[PDB]
RNA sequence: UGAUAAGAUAAUAAAUAUGUGGUGUAAACGUGAGUAAUUUUAUUAGGAAUUAAUGAACUAUAGAAUAAGCUAAAUACUUAAUAUAUAAAAAGGAUAUAUAAUAUAUUUAUCUAUAGUCAAGCCAAUAAUGGUU
RNA sequence: ACAUAUUAUUAUCUUAUUAUUUAUAUAAUAUUUUUUAAUAAAUUUAUUAAUUUAUAUUUAUUUAUAUCAGAAAU
């Protein structure tokens, strides 16, 4: 679509790649701090630039959010419980309560 | 061993009892269930040995906390740590939140200033925890005869000892103190005298809403000389002896009032055989100032 | 036994009916 | 989507050539299990328009067959359409803008052609 | 705020799902061991006992949402109050605004009742491999 | 013959667990109930620990019946 305008919280692409997170700060060299490249490159271009499947989809979701004045704060992917997944929690908990508290 | 050590053990036993779970209270404190407790083998928190029977706990005496207050070393955080643990209990434990009386807070504020030397951190624990007292249905503790007067009295000594003379800080602090009072019942009338003395000392005109003029009504201890009845009566009126002696010593304007001197005569002559409360505290303030 | 008392009660009932058939026939 | 009775797409066809049944189904049953009712069919692949037609102004058409009357009955009894089915029903004029969401709300987009009900 | 800084209070911005809680796993998926039918299958314009104060979870409508206790605290749990012979309930959170914790408003939940939708229990008739050595 | 494996059955033996049903407790908890100390507050009342009292809910043991399973016989 159109190119949004830089804000004060997200002045440049590097700030954009740091707020979204998910290790997207490791693509700062792919974009070269070019604001237009971030808001013009689609999936096909990003795939040719070496961005993996998960990251390029995540970036494009945050680019759409920015274009619509929606928050771009990092949302973390889900993680299994400390005591393991439900299917292996009974076993893990039994072996963790006999080696920590006896 | 010492009076303080014994009092602390009694106060710590009382708290442990009321902080125990209700289901487990009959099995840990009723001696007839000592064998039922063993069999259940409930495991003491902190992964310690199974819980063991404890002696039944009976209502604690209000004098117990007065003994602990006056045992705290000259520069210690023991009173400040006990209060923070005592007032950290749930507001549903009525025994814990009703044990504290107006006398206890007066003795916690007068001991902290003249003996323990941590007044600032004792007026912050009381100011900070006043909201919990209201939720725990014990607002009376924050009154004018034990909380406000004691505070203004310690101010009339710190402002001198330290020489503080700002007329803005004093007024702001005086307003906060009055705002912290939840049981505004001026009886002795010493509050008005204390507030006026503060203004003269720090060169401002006090003006607090609701502090209506009250004539002096100092309780006169009778000439009759009893034993534990007059030792309690003196200890009962010990706070107002520290306020009468303070008023005269700080400012000579209070010498005008002759009611103040009558109480001094009565309280001093009542047990002049023993030491002087006012002087005793003054000595410590110097012994704490030197450090 | 409770199972030996139930068995005999049923065995007597079956034998009364087998006899009943003979008396009817 | 919520509820026990949902209007959703059941997948038919072959690999790489999906076609869908518009069905009323119990939430807990398999996607392609025999539903309560088959309301219609959805072919997601638009009909290809020829070079001339494109310049002529023909827009590719996606074809949906639907029982309008029966569909309205199931909405009336509290059946809950899926997001994709909701889009289809809003385009057909059965559902209105009350079923739109914040992400797809076309509050400001020009209308090039207005919904036209005809007979054929 | 605390006359010296330990703490408290509120606002804002974050963190925590190794604490207490809620919802979810009777489904789907896989398999064909058992099962020859008081149980399983299929069928019928079948039936009654003439099927619950059951909603499981959405729809429409109406009303309600009270007091204590227990836990560190609660939309946890327990005991009560009031609600279709009558019986049988509940829960707040978020955000604004005005007040001196309370009230409204918005939003999202909780409980009850009536109907609908989905969905259940039971029975009959008919048929369902081989051997009478 | 028979040595094996599998299954089923029982007027038999043993039996986990559970359901139901007995008897018992100076059993626990709550409330009621009879008193009794200790403590506290106030200047009788409250709390805690006991005792008496019934009530409900549990717990332990116990009686009987059924029961996974195993043994024996067929
Ligand atoms: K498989
Ligand atoms: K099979
Ligand atoms: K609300
Ligand atoms: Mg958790
Ligand atoms: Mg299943
Ligand atoms: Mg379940
Ligand atoms: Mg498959
Ligand atoms: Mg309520
Ligand atoms: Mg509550
Ligand atoms: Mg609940
Ligand atoms: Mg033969
Ligand atoms: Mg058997």
């Amino acid at each position: 679509s159109t190119i949004p305008k830089p804000s004060d919280q997200v002045p440049d692409v590097d700030a954009f790649l740091n707020k979204i997170g998910r290790n997207c700060n490791e693509l700062k060299d792919t974009f070269e701090n070019n604001w237009n490249n971030l808001f013009q490159w689609d999936s096909k271009i990003l795939k040719e630039k070496g961005v993996n499947i998960q990251q390029r989809k995540y970036i494009l979701k945050q680019v759409h959010n920015y274009r619509n004045n929606r928050p771009i704060h990092e949302i973390k992917l889900g993680k299994k419980s400390f005591f393991g997944g439900e299917r292996k929690r009974k076993a893990f908990t039994a072996k963790w309560k006999a080696e920590n508290k006896q | 061993a010492s009076t303080g050590e014994i009092a602390k053990a009694k106060l710590d036993e009382f708290l442990i009892y009321h902080k125990t779970d209700a289901k487990l209270k009959p099995f840990i404190y009723r001696p007839k269930n000592a064998q039922i407790l063993l069999t259940k083998d409930i495991r003491d928190p902190k992964t310690r040995e199974p819980l063991q029977p404890r002696p039944p706990v009976k209502p604690l005496s209000k004098q117990t906390l007065n003994d602990f207050i006056y045992s705290v070393e000259p520069n210690s955080t023991e009173l400040l740590d006990w209060f923070k643990e005592w007032t950290g209990t749930s507001i549903r434990k009525r025994a814990i939140w009703t044990y504290i009386s107006p006398i206890h807070v007066q003795k916690m504020l007068t001991a902290s200033f003249f003996k323990i030397g941590k007044y600032a951190h004792m007026v912050g624990l009381l100011y900070g925890i006043e909201h919990k007292f209201l939720k725990a249905q014990n607002p009376s503790v924050f009154d004018i005869e034990h909380f406000f007067n004691t505070n203004i009295m310690c101010a009339l000594h710190r402002n001198r000892l330290k020489d503080y003379k700002d007329a803005e800080i004093a007024q702001r602090k005086l307003q906060v103190a009055w705002k912290k009072v939840l049981n505004r019942k001026n009886n002795t009338g010493l509050a008005n005298i204390l507030v006026a003395t503060l203004g003269r000392q720090i060169g401002f005109t006090p003006e607090l809403t609701g502090l209506q003029p009250v004539d002096i009504s100092l309780p006169d201890i009778p000439n009759s000389s009893s034993g534990a009845e007059l030792k309690d009566l003196l200890s009962k009126y010990e706070g107002i002896y520290l306020i009468a002696r303070t008023l005269l010593d700080i400012d000579q304007h209070n010498a005008q009032y002759l009611e103040l001197q009558e109480f001094i005569r009565q309280y001093q002559n009542a047990l002049s055989e023993s030491s002087d409360p006012y002087d005793t505290h003054l000595k410590a303030l110097g012994l704490l100032e030197t450090p | 036994s409770a199972k030996a008392v139930k068995f005999l009660k049923a065995q007597r009932r079956k034998q009364k009916n087998e006899a009943k058939q003979a008396t009817l026939k | 989507t919520c509820g026990l009775v949902r209007i959703r797409l059941a997948r038919f066809g072959r690999k790489n050539s999906p076609v869908y049944n518009i069905v009323v189904a119990n939430s807990r049953k398999a996607r392609d299990a025999k539903p309560i009712e088959v309301l219609g069919t959805y072919v997601p692949v638009p009909s290809p328009v020829t070079k001339r037609e494109l310049k002529r102004g023909v827009v590719p058409i996606k074809d949906v067959k639907l029982d309008f009357d029966r569909t309205k009955y199931w909405i009336g009894v509290g059946a809950q359409p899926s997001e994709t089915v909701t889009k289809l029903l809003r385009k057909a004029g059965i559902l209105n803008d009350a079923w739109a969401t914040s992400k797809n709300s076309n509050v400001n987009r020009k209308v090039v052609f207005e919904r036209m009900e005809t007979l054929e």
